[PDB]
RNA sequence: CGAGAUGGU
RNA sequence: AGGAGUGGAGCCUGCGGCUUAAUUUGACCAACACGGGAAACCUCACCCGGCCCGGACACGGACAGGAUUGACAGAUUGAUAGCUCUUUCUCGAUUCUGUGGGUGGUGGUGCAUGGCCGUUCUUAGUUGGUGGAGCGAUUUGUCUGGUUAAUUCCGAUAACGAACGAGACUCUGGCAUGCUAACUAGUUACGCGACCCCCGAGCGGUCGGCGUCCCCCAACUUCUUAGAGGGACAAGUGGCGUUCAGCCACCCGAGAUUGAGCAAUAACAGGUCUGUGAUGCCCUUAGAUGUCGGGGCUGCACGCGCGCUACACUGACUGGCUCAGCGUGUGCCUACCCUACGCCGGCAGGCGCGGGUAACCCGUUGAACCCCAUUCGUGAUGGGGAUCGGGGAUUGCAAUUAUUCCCCAUGAACGAGGAAUUCCCAGUAAGUGCGGGUCAUAAGCUUGCGUUGAUUAAGUCCCUGCCCUUUGUACACACCGCCCG
């Protein structure tokens, strides 16, 4: 289907980012942060909306597929050591993000 | 154009030359008829090719040596 | 047919016939050899001869298979009772038969043999027979995950022109391993034979050939000979 | 002898 | 160098975005009138509801005062689904029930595969054996030059002798008063026969003219069909060529390039699991991801692609005259075909009654542009025909979100199109209409056929690309590369 890239390499499997995207909610050990800082490196400053700022890396599975961004909302994995580390599990798309706060499982802070 | 004979009819025509030298002449029409009974040809469009470059050759012996 | 049925349909019916019945029988006897049908008509009987490498095996214990094959072709096909008669015949030359060789080398790689032990088996066989050339091919998952080919080449082989027509005898076939299909294709380049039905009678376009002069006496004197 | 940088799948 | 354009207008149709219960989905030069994809139902995969087993077989249980099957009426229901509830007849070992195991799926993965197709790539390219050269990856053969549409030929030569592609080959177009021979094809002629005209030397005639008017137990194969052979070779003459291989002009001739099919080695994470009883693994399997009723695929601020109709006088309208070629036709489950002639109606259409399983009947296939005469008069006009009101037929089980067709009325933008950009060299481009596919109903698409018939070239490497050789490199994921502060 569309490309919005452009460029030579056909050489993947697409994306498909569609049909059953089941929405996704916490469980034990997990946040919602929305982006503040993007550093070098693959890592970013997020801010969770219960206050504690964290500074945040992107696992090895979504490295050059899913692009994170300046304000964008995502699932974040808290460690039970080193409490200032944390590393991104998803991104919610703001069609997905204001079905989150319809749920109200968001405080009224998240940007959509 | 384009006029140039492949060595499927160059060939051909050589070792006719060489085993029937003494029936052969400078009449396409009779050297048409010659080729006919000396060999077995697939094709009518291929006999005529063949007949043509015996012809050429003939003309050639006739002044001087050809080295094949 | 209370009024007949117009040229057109008629001679499209009877070749929709013969694909069917070569179908079935490509699938009853396949291991059993089989290689080609031919069907011939006269006056209220329908006469139909069958080719195989192993005829007894066609025919069963005491004709059995002749008769419950008789039995199923009169009964799908509509023929009324005893017009219908099967014989079958066994295939002269069977090295140079490419449906009998892609046959025999399916049940040889599904037995378990190697791949290039098998495939050299049938080379050599075939070269033996007397073709002129041949190329056999196997592709699929041979040897990991991701999927591979092989060809083994022989002797001469056309691509091109009208002589692939009657001079290049060609079989396609499946066969299903615990990790998928795999395929296989054979070629067959046939010899040129004047009249014996190894092969075809005519020749190749490009084939000129040459009678030799033979006999003659280069000195002469004139004389008479009287009868 | 005009101007002609750059590169997720 | 030029021709017809496309991009600008209205409408048709495919795609994205938005909207929605759903607007099912694949594909981004080599996707977008493409899935032979013209969806009323079916197709059908999506959305809202409801019946059904079409759960083999094995083991255990239950069971001939009986395992199980089916149903009227009232309530219920979109419903004449005994689906379910109340009631009480009916069938007869075929089922039911628990466990194990199967079976089906237009479910998922084309980045697990087979088969098929497209593309690199329409160009001239590709490879062993024995011998020679290098420690080696590799190389020569497969070439300095000339010639050709061509790795096509000549020739040269540490290589010799071969294989595939090219070409040959198959179908097709143009020629035969020569051959074979026709009541499912014609001509000529007459025994003649018949209607009409005197225009004709001359009468109303033997004799003339006109005929798809009609017999032949006449003669024949020019015109039609289609089998066998024939014919063209750079063969002849003049120039140019390391005088070879070839190239240019011209005579004679139906004809001195007719147009297609088939096509190598090695590749691509190209497309297809939604063509298949081709298929691995995964998922689901009785409150089913295996049948009926209704809805959607057509939804509309907006961006893009292939097309149809036009902006008029080299025209539009109303009469009159006169010429094609390729095809299809009573459906074998599956239930329908092509039509002459007569009658009723302005029209679409209706009734009756015949031929055709087809060189036999529709049919001498009375095609359109074109041709001859008339009206309008430079006016958004008698150019253009979008949009919209009212009425009548035909298909179908059903036409509203208008199936298609006919009639009166309404009368938009548009006056030859900005930056850009496509296709084409002769019976070709463009104009013009007719068959086939899909089809119960129906082309603005596509695949074939005939008819009218040009302007400009006979060249080049400039732009975009392809082939071969020499050359440089920090590239090999191969310039859409690598890399510095």
């Amino acid at each position: 289907n569309k490309g919005k890239g452009g460029k030579n390499r056909r050489r993947g499997k697409n994306e498909n980012e569609s049909e059953k995207r089941e929405l996704v909610f916490k469980e034990d050990g997990q946040e919602y942060a929305q982006v503040i800082k993007m550093l070098g490196n693959g890592r970013l400053e997020a801010m969770c909306f219960d206050g504690v700022k964290r500074l945040c890396h992107i696992r090895g599975k979504l490295r050059k597929k899913v692009w994170i961004n300046t304000s964008d909302i995502i699932l974040v994995g808290l460690r039970d050591y080193q409490d200032n580390k944390a590393d991104v599990i998803l991104k919610y798309n703001a069609d997905e993000a204001r079905s989150l706060k319809a749920y109200g499982e968001l405080p009224e802070h998240a940007k959509i | 154009m384009g006029r140039v004979r492949t060595k499927t009819v160059k060939k051909a025509a050589r070792v006719i030359i060489e085993k029937y030298y003494t029936r052969l002449g400078n009449d396409f029409h009779t050297n048409k008829r010659v080729c006919e009974e000396i060999a077995i040809i697939p094709s009518k469009k291929l006999r005529n090719k063949i007949a043509g470059y015996v012809t050429h050759l003939m003309k050639r012996i006739q002044r001087g040596p050809v080295r094949g | 047919m209370a009024v007949q049925i117009s040229k057109k349909r008629k001679f499209v019916a009877d070749g929709i016939f013969k694909a069917e019945l070569n179908e079935f029988l490509t699938r009853e006897l396949a291991e059993d050899g089989y290689s080609g049908v031919e069907v011939r008509v006269t006056p209220t009987r329908t006469e139909i001869i069958i080719l195989a490498t192993r005829t007894q095996n066609v025919l069963g214990e005491k004709g059995r298979r002749i008769r419950e094959l008789t039995a199923v072709v009169q009964k799908r096909f509509g023929f009324p009772e005893g017009s219908v008669e099967l014989y079958a015949e066994k295939v002269a030359t069977r090295g140079l038969c490419a449906i009998a060789q892609a046959e025999s080398l399916r049940y040889k790689l599904l037995g378990g043999l190697a791949v290039r032990r098998a495939c050299y088996g049938v080379l050599r066989f075939i070269m033996e027979s007397g073709a002129k050339g041949c190329e056999v091919v196997v592709s699929g998952k041979l040897r990991g995950q991701r999927a591979k080919s092989m060809k083994f080449v022989d002797g001469l082989m056309i691509h091109s022109g009208d002589p692939v027509n009657y001079y290049v005898d060609t079989a396609v076939r499946h066969v299903l391993l615990r990790q998928g299909v795999l395929g296989i294709k054979v070629k067959i380049m046939l010899p040129w034979d004047p009249s014996g039905k190894i092969g075809p009678k005519k020749p190749l376009p490009d084939h000129v050939s040459i009678v030799e002069p033979k006999d003659e006496i280069l000195p002469t004197t004139p004389i008479s000979e009287q009868k």
